[PDB]
């Protein structure tokens, strides 16, 4: 009887398995079986907590998809992992050092039991976004076909373009989104974000991602909108973000500082299953 | 001999943890592999007695250097690779039956010395994260190590 837990974070559903105190090998055949909702468990992505490879780190964890392949997307599942190792008594630390397929991070669990991630210092250099531009400005002007509009652009590893909208269900995201996603001045495209300022520390937003479109939660876009809304001067140190997938709390002191993002992870259920 | 009829030599294992929840990882003499200190029971001594002897023999720690935090209820067994069971030496040992002890180093790190022995078993040591040994132990010890670290984890986490 291999035990597991169902957890939910960033609008997506994780099956989480303690493979530290359990002897389980996840062959892609086994993963495919567990992905089946009737023969196995039923998950969108599988998160496996493993012993660390480096003696100075606490754990290593992997994420597999339903096809049985390893997924390597930065920061994915970090919130559920950090809460899981604490819930299962695998560790009592609040600053968890862990390696993934994309490197190593340090996760901090606040005492309200939500997970903080350091995602680096955002970069407004147009050569790094990339962005067809002469040099950086707090806003830019781009003519989306018959329509003019003004934006900030920033890189957080991935390109992001951000526009202020005066309400997010008042958004033509399905027509505007694709036009700026595939815009001439974005040689590697860009995640566009529609940002509705409610207060200097509260923001509703919807994201048309770089290649997928709108998803329940895109953490990259949440930090990007807040990163410029401060560089533009319209927001405070800390900002609450409200997306269709849930709420995120973002923090940044400005250039020369790293940006932190804090989010929830909810422990849905616990489970048995015989392999 | 002290090997039982099934072929298991009585043994004692040692998990030495510090104040930060790290554990001691010792390298075998003239080898690449690392492990926890373990030692064979001798005729007439109890498990705790054998633990304290092996602790000083290989780690150089005295009774006042450590404090016993926990120990496993009954014995844990592991079979040797049948490629390294010396069949010619009777009664031949096929495995080891160990009882494991979790100790907390109350002295400083300087009190560790692996040269107390004519015949040292370890030439190097370091602190490693608590779960690191479960991955990095040799494979035929891994199920014992997993069980031990699972049983001891609650104690170590409940400290600072
Ligand atoms: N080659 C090898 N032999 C092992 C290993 N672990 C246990 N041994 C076996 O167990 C013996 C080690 O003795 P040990 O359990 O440390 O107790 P002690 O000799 O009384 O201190 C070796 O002589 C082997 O028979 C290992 O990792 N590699
Ligand atoms: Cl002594
Ligand atoms: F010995
Ligand atoms: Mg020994
Ligand atoms: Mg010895
Ligand atoms: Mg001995």
């Amino acid at each position: 009887s291999m035990q597991f837990s169902k957890m939910h974070g960033l609008g997506n559903d994780f099956m989480v398995v303690d493979a530290v105190t359990q002897n389980v090998f996840f062959s892609p055949e086994l993963i495919r079986r567990l992905a089946d909702a009737h023969l196995g468990v039923g998950f969108d992505q599988l998160l496996v907590v493993e012993p660390p490879y480096d003696p100075e780190l606490d754990f290593h964890y992997r994420i597999f998809n339903a096809d049985g392949s390893e997924v390597a997307q930065c920061g994915n599942g970090a919130r559920c992992f950090a809460r899981f190792v604490r819930l299962k008594g695998l560790t009592n630390k609040r600053d968890i050092r862990v390696s993934t397929a994309n490197g190593r991070m340090v996760l901090t669990v606040t005492d309200d039991d939500l997970v903080r991630v350091n995602m680096g210092e955002p970069n407004f250099e147009p050569s790094a976004v990339p962005f067809r531009a002469n040099k950086a400005e707090k806003t830019y002007i781009m003519r989306a076909a018959e329509q003019t509009i003004l934006c900030g652009v920033v890189s957080m590893g991935n390109p992001h373009c951000v526009i202020q909208v005066d309400d997010v269900d008042t958004a033509a995201v399905e027509t505007l989104g694709p036009v700026l996603e595939s815009h001439e001045r974005f040689p590697e495209r860009a995640n566009i974000g529609f940002m509705q300022v409610v207060k200097r520390e509260h923001i509703r937003l919807r994201v048309y991602e770089r290649g997928a479109g709108e998803t329940q939660a895109c953490g990259s876009g949440a930090c990007a909108a807040v990163a410029v809304g401060i560089q533009q001067g319209l927001l405070a140190e800390e900002v609450r973000v409200e997306l269709p997938g849930g709420r995120l709390d973002i923090a940044w002191k400005g250039p020369g500082h790293p940006l932190y993002m804090t989010g929830p992870a909810v422990h849905v259920a616990d489970g048995f299953i015989h392999l | 001999s002290m090997i039982d009829d099934d072929g298991y030599r009585p043994n004692v294992g040692i998990v030495i943890c510090n104040r930060q929840g790290q554990v001691m990882w010792a390298r075998r003499f003239g080898q690449h592999s690392w492990q926890f200190p373990q030692g064979g029971i001798n005729p007439g001594e109890s498990a705790e007695q054998a633990m304290y002897r092996e602790l000083f023999e290989e780690v150089g720690l005295s009774r006042k250097d450590v404090r016993i935090l926990a120990s496993t209820r009954n014995w844990l067994r592991y079979k040797l690779p049948k490629r390294l069971v010396r069949w010619d030496t009777k009664p031949v040992c096929i495995g080891q039956k160990q009882k494991w002890f979790l100790l907390q180093l109350v002295s400083g790190d300087a009190e560790i010395n692996m040269q107390t022995s004519s015949t040292p078993e370890f030439d190097g040591w370091r602190w490693v994260s608590y779960w690191y040994p479960v991955r990095q132990v040799v494979s035929f010890k891994r199920d014992v190590y997993r069980r031990v670290m699972k049983e001891f984890a609650s104690v170590v986490m409940s400290l600072a």
